């Protein structure tokens, strides 16, 4: 049904929110903190197809 | 003391067993130090006139 297509679009094309390594509160002795990035959205016709 | 159900064996386990619960801060982004010690502050705005 149409709802199935809508759910497929929702699940396959989603926005992810990765955090950070060393994010506060952080363990003692942590010297490096670096953000994390992940692309969960589709950006082309082929990907949606 | 919240109770969860273990899927592996079906036994009843407590939230404390799988996690540590405490009273902390909603956000840990900022910290305030008064002469190198914990502190808090509040700014008072003068009313008009």
């Amino acid at each position: 049904s149409i709802s199935d297509v809508n759910n497929a679009i929702r699940e396959n094309n989603v926005e992810i929110a990765p955090g950070r390594l060393g994010d506060l509160p952080a363990e003692k002795g942590q010297l490096i903190t670096i953000p994390l990035s992940a692309q969960g959205q589709l950006s082309s016709l082929e990907q949606f197809k | 003391n919240i109770s969860l159900k273990s899927k592996t064996n079906g036994s009843v386990i407590k939230l404390s067993d799988v996690a540590n619960v405490e009273i902390g801060s909603q956000a840990y982004n900022f910290a305030i130090l008064e002469n190198g010690k914990p502190a808090t502050a509040a700014a008072i705005q003068l009313s008009p006139g």
